[PDB]
């Protein structure tokens, strides 16, 4: 039937800077005529919905997407990978790390 | 101004998509499981369909359309701003669509009642398609022939003449001359620099095309007409036309009923592998798996892998009502499923390569926006489905995809038993659809007068077909509307105009294959560089002009039908051999009653 939940942008003034985000509902303005905040000829609603349904062709179905963003600042240090601990082997002239 | 326009088409584009997809898959349901509570469920979801497209028409002309500039934006406006009906008044507008509704129960319900017995009565499609495709009595052929056209034809006499005033009134008021000039709109072209046509263009290359296969015709006629003899003695003269009632069929649209009487060398079977495929335990799924390894062999996708479990292949495993009729479903949100009921039959098995064609076109153009996904013309449609089941019958590709023994001779005689074949339905239609459609063009323009309208159908099936009546029909009758396509509202010039660019698509396409031999052996399998050429043009949809989308695959911008004699050049030599004691031609005067 539709999952009419997940909506998304398709009008704006200008292309978002980079990590923006824009969570407004204003009527859009195609035209030069002025809206009033009622809808009708290039005065238009802002947000679309995808309508899902399983019968979608792929390329049509829903992906879920994260995005994971790197940042170093000028801190002292935060979060990394993990680590990987050798064997103690006592009672040899060995190259060691602690 | 033109930056509104766009931004008034992407709001088109995504409520449209999504609402002619619900609209779809509802008629999917009804059509594969037939309740009554699923045609309720699609009357409603189809009409807010259609109850939201006049709404965004009655939009579009607040802007114009000569402010335009881009031709892609210009196409979209132009189709949807177009008004059709409703330029009529009111009370027109429903008395028109109260004679279609006539005119159509007429056809499917009329009935045709026996002499010897008035309790018996037959329908058209079932026992009387029967009488006129299977019967050698010359008087049961005569009776279902006239009593059609005098008991069903005459009810659509006073309902034609009132369909012609009405729909050149919807035509002139949208600003064409009659409504012969609004169905040409279709090959219309408007200023793309080089690639233009004029819709009274279509007229003269029809008539020209027409008359270089006036001589092919003629030495098929006249063949048919000497084996006629032997069926029918007594009957027939050896100088005059064919009678109307011995042709095949109802109305002599398809010759293809007459092979059993003309076959040129009955001692030989036409290859048939319906066998072939029953001994190696071939399910449902060989016949479409094979047909997708045809396609991927010359270089086009996958099918969707949505593709196999949406579809419904066979009648299902219950006795379920749902019409069994092959054909190819786009419900959108590229979503492509097939609906057939198929048999283990190489009849089967082309119609699946058809129907794949079909598929293949409708994957290619699904970048396009929303209102340029159809063909370039109306004509492109079937004949990109054709060459699919053009190249799969021949025993060239039926030996390499196992059904035929390594050990096959082809002799000379069985290439004219099917050349033969192939002329009856091809051959045998191209003057009847001509025909049709000049007499169609010349009475909504007003050359025909209503008190000669049946005067000159016939004058022109002696002239142009070569077909006489077998009983004189005077302005009481309407022998046209008889027929599905002009009592039903269509158009018939689309199957010339597909006739001759299957075989521009066909010639061209084995040219980059590296043939060899006949153009009737060609197979465009194993290739790359031949769906390349292709490809070129499937992708194209409405976005481009006709014109310039066959130069992608023939070299040239206008139909042509050069391609269409190499095809039968064969038969047209063994044909002329055979009428060598016979006399090419007809007479327009002799009649079967006329003495
Ligand atoms: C034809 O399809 C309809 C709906 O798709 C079927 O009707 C009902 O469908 C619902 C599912 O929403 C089931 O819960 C009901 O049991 C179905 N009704 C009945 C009477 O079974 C319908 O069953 C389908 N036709 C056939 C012959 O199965
Ligand atoms: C108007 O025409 C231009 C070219 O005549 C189209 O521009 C192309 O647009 C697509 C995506 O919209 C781009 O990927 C192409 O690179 C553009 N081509 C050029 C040469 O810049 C434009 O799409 C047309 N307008 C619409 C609404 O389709
Ligand atoms: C479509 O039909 C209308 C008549 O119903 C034609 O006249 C238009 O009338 C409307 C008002 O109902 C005006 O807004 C338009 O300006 C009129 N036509 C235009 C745009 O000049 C109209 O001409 C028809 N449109 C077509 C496709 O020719
Ligand atoms: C099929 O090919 C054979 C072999 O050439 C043809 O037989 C020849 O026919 C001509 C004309 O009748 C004769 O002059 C030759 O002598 C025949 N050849 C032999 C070896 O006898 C045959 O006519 C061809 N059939 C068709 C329908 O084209
Ligand atoms: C055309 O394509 C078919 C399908 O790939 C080729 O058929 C193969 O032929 C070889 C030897 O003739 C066999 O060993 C394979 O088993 C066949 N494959 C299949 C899937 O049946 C065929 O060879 C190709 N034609 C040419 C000239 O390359
Ligand atoms: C098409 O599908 C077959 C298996 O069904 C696969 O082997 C082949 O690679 C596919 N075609 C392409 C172009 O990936």
């Amino acid at each position: 039937g539709g999952n009419y939940n997940y909506l998304y942008r398709l009008f704006r003034k200008s292309n978002l800077k980079p990590f923006e985000r824009d969570i407004s509902t204003e009527i859009y303005q195609a035209g030069s005529t002025p809206c009033n905040g009622v809808e009708g000829f290039n005065c238009y609603f802002p947000l679309q919905s995808y309508g899902f349904q399983p019968t979608n062709g792929v390329g049509y179905q829903p992906y879920r997407v994260v995005v994971l963003s790197f940042e170093l600042l000028h801190a002292p240090a935060t979060v990394c990978g993990p680590k990987k601990s050798t064997n103690l082997v006592k009672n040899k002239c060995v190259n060691f790390n602690f | 101004i033109e930056e509104q326009a766009k931004t008034f088409l992407d709001k088109f584009n995504h409520e449209a998509e999504d609402l002619f997809y619900q609209s779809s898959l509802a008629s999917w349901n009804y059509n594969t499981n037939i309740t009554e509570e699923n045609v309720q469920n699609m009357n409603n979801a189809g009409d807010k369909w259609s109850a939201f497209l006049k709404e965004q028409s009655t939009l579009a002309q607040m802007y114009p359309l000569q402010e335009i500039q881009n031709l892609t934006v210009k196409l979209q406006l132009q189709a949807l701003q177009q008004n059709g009906s409703s330029v009529l008044s009111e009370d027109k507008s429903k008395r028109l669509n109260t004679i279609l509704n006539t005119m159509s129960t007429i056809y499917s319900t009329g009935k045709v009642c026996n002499p010897d017995n008035p309790q018996e009565c037959l329908l058209l499609e079932p026992g009387l398609n029967e009488i006129m495709a299977n019967s050698l009595d010359y008087n049961e052929r005569l009776w279902a022939w006239e009593s059609w056209r005098s008991e069903v034809g005459k009810q659509l006499r006073p309902l034609y003449e009132e369909y012609v005033v009405l729909k050149n009134e919807m035509a002139r008021a949208n600003h064409y001359e009659d409504y012969g000039d609004y169905w040409r709109g279709d090959y219309e072209v408007n200023g793309v620099d080089g690639y233009d046509y004029s819709r009274g263009q279509l007229i003269e290359d029809v008539e020209h095309t027409f008359e270089e296969i006036k001589p092919l015709y003629e030495h098929l006629h006249a063949y048919v007409r000497a084996k006629l003899m032997n069926a029918y003695p007594s009957y027939i003269s050896p100088i005059g036309c064919l009678p109307a009632h011995l042709l095949g069929d109802m109305w002599g649209r398809f010759w293809t009923n007459l092979y059993s009487l003309t076959v040129p060398f009955g001692q030989k079977p036409n290859i048939d592998v319906t066998d072939a495929m029953v001994d190696q335990a071939w399910d449902a799924q060989r016949i479409f798996k094979e047909a997708e390894k045809f396609f991927v062999s010359v270089g086009l996708p996958n099918m969707t892998q949505g593709f196999w479990e949406n579809s419904m292949l066979t009648d299902p495993g219950n006795v379920q009502k749902a019409v069994c009729h092959p054909t190819a479903w786009d419900l959108g949100k590229g979503d492509f499923r097939i609906l057939m009921c198929t048999k283990v039959t190489m009849d089967d098995f082309l119609t699946a390569h058809h129907e794949m064609g079909h598929i293949q076109y409708d994957m290619a153009y699904a970048a396009q926006p929303f209102l340029l996904r159809n063909g370039a013309n109306e004509g492109f449609h079937e004949a990109v489905g054709e060459i699919m089941s053009l190249s799969a019958a021949t025993p060239k590709h039926l030996k390499s995809i196992g059904l035929l023994s390594p050990d096959f001779q082809e002799d000379n005689e069985t290439e004219i038993n099917f050349l033969l074949k192939q002329a009856l339905t091809i051959v045998g239609t191209l003057p009847f659809t001509y025909m049709l459609e000049k007499w169609r063009w010349m009475v909504f323009k007003g050359e025909i007068p209503k008190d000669q309208w049946m005067k000159k159908w016939w004058e022109m099936k002696r002239e142009i077909v070569g077909v006489v009546e077998p009983v004189p029909h005077d302005e009481t009758y309407c022998d046209p509307a008889s027929l599905f396509h002009v009592s039903n509202d269509y158009s018939f010039i689309r199957y010339y105009t597909r006739t001759l660019y299957q075989f521009q698509f066909q010639e061209a396409l084995c040219q980059a294959a590296k043939h060899e031999g006949p153009l009737h052996k060609c197979d465009i399998s194993n290739s790359t560089e031949a769906g390349q050429k292709l490809f070129n043009m499937l992708r194209l949809g409405k976005s481009e002009p006709w014109t310039l989308a066959l130069e992608n695959v023939v070299g040239a911008k206008n139909m042509n039908v050069r391609p269409l004699l190499n095809y039968f050049e064969p038969l047209f030599t063994w044909l002329k051999d055979q009428n060598k004691n016979s006399f090419v031609g007809w007479s327009t005067d002799w009649s079967p009653y006329a003495d």
